């Protein structure tokens, strides 16, 4: 089959969701780029630059109207008429993330909001912020764009969650065609827009220290790995993700083993999960 | 007038949102403005929180260098809490962080910079590009470039496995906190760490450091541009003892040919040309304030303008290898001879002009990667399985602290003021702030804006050397603005 065209736009992101993708193990990132997708615009890694890069994205977008996938990393700031995130300049006119999402969002086959920033607002929308950081879905609904949106959250997401969502959706489309599969993709989303293969299970319900939680056996220093981390601030109890099983960075560790879960996949992250180091 | 203005937005194969605007006359850059176009306001987000929350929140400034902000944060927290980090935890911090130096330098040369000189396969994201892209490598060497880019994708992923072993995950480690590191190294995981380390060691020794010198030899003109102010800052990093005295990189400033010691009170942040309230200009970080002003006439950037005793300085691997003047790697000593006919033992033998050059900065970064391999070996000798790595201090009611370190891209400090057991102020002064900033209140250009002066643009249709210069500083605008 064909590798669909993908455009990856960064709003108020830290580039963490591109880096975590580079850590994908099976398939590696190179297989993703050469065999799974055609990444036509990504400002961190692409060859061309500036106005030419934007005009290349717009020619592909015109060519493949309704058929291209848009990845959005980072949140969308709406205050100051979008001046808190300018992402480009073409034709002597600056382009805000507000502009870009209104340009490209209505013509994408689907939008993948990658990371908790994009999915839910996350740290840029947190108490103390001033920029109007808005989640992608809210922004699209707010300007009346109906393109389906998939949330792949995490700060950062696990690479397997990103790759995995893409492969599920591209197989659904191969199976059912494009309208058909995207309905099958939407069918597997929870009430927060997240795919249930990865965010369907609660951390706490599956933690290997659940025995100790129930025994009331609690570690009092981080370096004591026998007890449950609850008293140290573990937010497993309110967090739906599968890191307990697949773990992180080629399986060599994960947040509950090393320290605590800070609940980075959840819509209330970070404020509703803070303080991080008290229950 | 004979002056032609080129604008590039986005600058790609950097991190974050950057617009570059140059003016070209007689085929050479004669004036420049850099615009960091995206703001989040971490310094106001953090106020009112439990201070321990900071060592997580601040990492989300930058997913490429989150361990630098973690490190800076927990040092500020350590000082503010009065926490005496255990020795074994000092070293475990060093191992978490040093490993991302390797990831970050490998990421930058191969996956950000190398396409300035190497043509990728004929598929996106490697095409389309400038029709006259100025790519000089032979079919044989270009295929070397390509295969090593692909190998480096594995090498950098392994580096993050090394970070994660004692850090919990990467990006955004859980393993560094006030008081030390959260997970004592076991014999087992030290084995997994050293196993990965060796693969990275050999790729650094055998592929990365040669390929930089090799590609430079095909671009010797690129050692002759990009000098800017020839002024550099290092603020110290990776403590080697528990007294605050010896560091792998020791502090120092270089300006006007003069080495001088580093005095942090001489840091001030100007905002005349930055989108912040005019009344917040000229503040040292302990008194810093972040009041966004996105409509302020004359301003063109979300990056403040830091100056050291009024000097505009640059930071990063060049700056550190210059100040500290270590010995060059053996492969660097040899290849500087065979390919450049140059004889040199320590870093400053390359000379001011070649070191402070577009291709000089790439060379510094490769040399520093090698140097870091030695540090990591040493700490792998020193760490001791089983010894505790953390203490559990109480949050003070009122306190302040400052953490100084060097991020892969240069000097970093976090400052925290605690009041009523909550963050009252948190100020960040980061590496790409020193490099990618606009003009200060005195009209003096930022380091990169100045290094852009005299860059050749012989073909305005293919101004490839403008971004080539910028990429040599390894910019990340997330860190510059936060
Ligand atoms: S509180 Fe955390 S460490 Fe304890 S059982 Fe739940 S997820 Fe596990
Ligand atoms: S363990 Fe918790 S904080 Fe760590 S990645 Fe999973 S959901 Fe995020
Ligand atoms: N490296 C890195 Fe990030 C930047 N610039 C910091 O500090
Ligand atoms: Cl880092
Ligand atoms: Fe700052
Ligand atoms: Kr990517
Ligand atoms: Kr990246
Ligand atoms: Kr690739
Ligand atoms: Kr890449
Ligand atoms: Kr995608
Ligand atoms: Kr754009
Ligand atoms: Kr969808
Ligand atoms: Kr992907
Ligand atoms: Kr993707
Ligand atoms: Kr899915
Ligand atoms: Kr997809
Ligand atoms: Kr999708
Ligand atoms: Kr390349
Ligand atoms: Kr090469
Ligand atoms: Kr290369
Ligand atoms: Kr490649
Ligand atoms: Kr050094
Ligand atoms: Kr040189
Ligand atoms: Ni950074
Ligand atoms: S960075």
């Amino acid at each position: 089959g064909e590798r669909p065209p993908v455009f990856w736009l960064q709003g108020q992101g830290c580039t963490g969701c591109s880096v975590t993708l580079l850590n994908s193990v099976h398939p590696s990132i190179a297989d993703v780029l050469l065999k799974v997708i055609s990444l036509e615009f990504h400002p961190t890694v692409m060859a061309w630059e500036g106005e030419h890069a934007i005009e290349h994205m717009r020619k592909v977008a015109e060519k493949f109207k309704g058929k291209f996938f848009l990845v959005i990393e980072g949140s969308v700031p709406v205050e100051a008429d979008g001046k808190y995130c300018i992402i480009g300049e073409a034709n002597h006119h600056e382009i805000s993330m507000v502009d870009a999402l209104k340009e490209f969002g209505p013509n994408a086959a689907a939008v993948l909001a990658v990371g908790t920033c994009a999915a839910y607002g996350g740290i840029p929308a947190a108490e103390g912020s001033e920029t109007g950081a808005t989640a992608v879905s809210k922004f699209l609904g707010d300007n009346g764009i109906k393109t389906p949106v998939v949330n792949i959250p995490g700060c950062p997401p696990h690479p397997d969650w990103i790759v995995g969502t893409v492969v599920l959706a591209l197989d659904a489309i191969k199976k059912n065609g494009l309208e058909g599969g995207l309905a099958e993709v939407v069918k597997v989303l929870d009430s927060d827009g997240r795919p249930t293969p990865f965010f369907g299970r609660n951390i706490h319900e599956n933690c290997p220290y659940l025995d100790k939680y129930d025994e009331g056996v609690m570690s009092a220093t981080f370096t004591d790995k026998v007890g449950c981390r609850y008293d140290l601030g573990c937010k497993g109890p309110m967090t739906m993700a599968d890191c307990f099983e697949r773990k992180w960075n080629g399986g060599v560790n994960w947040c509950v083993q090393n320290a605590v879960c800070i609940g980075c996949v959840e819509p209330d992250f970070p404020d509703g999960k803070s303080p991080f180091y008290q229950a | 007038t004979g002056r032609t203005t080129i604008a590039i937005d986005p600058v790609t194969r950097i991190e974050g949102h950057l617009k570059a605007e140059v003016v070209v006359e007689n085929g050479k850059v004669v004036d420049a403005r850099l615009s960091g176009g995206m703001y989040r306001g971490f310094e106001t987000i953090l106020r009112g929180r439990d201070p321990r929350d900071a060592s997580q929140i601040v990492q989300r400034i930058c997913g490429v260098c989150p361990t630098a902000h973690s490190t800076a944060s927990v040092l500020a927290l350590d000082e503010a809490f009065g926490a005496k980090v255990p020795n074994n935890g000092r070293i475990t911090r060093n191992l978490i962080f040093g490993a991302n130096y390797l990831q970050s330098h490998i990421l930058h040369f191969y996956h950000l910079s190398a396409q300035d000189f190497v043509q990728g396969p004929d598929t996106a994201p490697f095409v389309p590009r400038f029709p006259k892209s100025d790519l000089r490598l032979s079919k044989e060497l270009n295929k070397a470039g390509v295969d090593q880019y692909i190998e480096a994708l594995e090498v950098r992923r392994i580096c993050h496995e090394m970070v994660a072993l004692f850090g919990g995950r990467m990006p955004h480690v859980q393993g560094q906190v006030v008081g030390g590191a959260t997970e004592i190294p076991t014999k087992e995981k030290l084995v997994e760490y050293a196993a990965r380390f060796k693969k990275v060691r050999d790729f650094v020794e055998q592929k990365y450091v040669p390929v930089v010198y090799t590609i430079g030899s095909k671009y010797k003109d690129m050692f002759k541009v990009g000098q800017g102010f020839k002024a550099a800052l290092c603020v110290g990093a990776f403590p080697l003892d528990n007294s605050g005295k010896k560091h792998l990189f020791m502090p120092g400033v270089y300006a006007k040919g003069k080495d001088m010691p580093f005095d942090p009170s001489k840091i001030k942040e100007y905002v005349k040309y930055s989108w912040f309230a005019e009344e917040t200009t000229g503040l040292n970080y302990k008194e810093g304030k972040t009041i966004p002003a996105p409509d302020k006439a004359g301003a063109y950037s979300f990056v403040k303008a830091p100056r050291y005793d009024g000097l505009s300085l640059e930071v990063g691997p060049l700056a550190r290898m210059w100040v500290n003047n270590p010995e060059l790697s053996p492969v660097g000593k040899k290849l500087l001879k065979d390919l450049f006919g140059i004889s040199a033992k320590k870093f400053r033998d390359l000379g001011e002009e070649a070191a402070f050059s577009l291709m000089g900065r790439h060379v510094a970064r490769a040399e520093e990667t090698y140097y870091m391999l030695g540090a990591i070996e040493g700490w792998l000798k020193e760490i001791k399985a089983g010894e505790d790595t953390v203490v559990m201090p109480a949050v003070p009611a009122s306190a302040e602290g400052t953490g100084f370190t060097e991020a892969p891209r240069g000097s970093l400090l976090h400052y925290v003021k605690v009041k009523d057991s909550k963050i009252d102020n948190y100020q960040i002064v980061s590496a790409s702030l020193w490099n990618c900033n606009p003009r200060d209140d005195m009209g003096q250009r930022g380091a990169v804006e100045e290094a852009l002066i005299g860059i050749p643009v012989d073909d305005i249709q293919n101004p490839v050397n403008v971004a080539r210069l910028i990429r040599a500083f390894d910019p990340x605008l997330g860190c510059a603005v936060h």
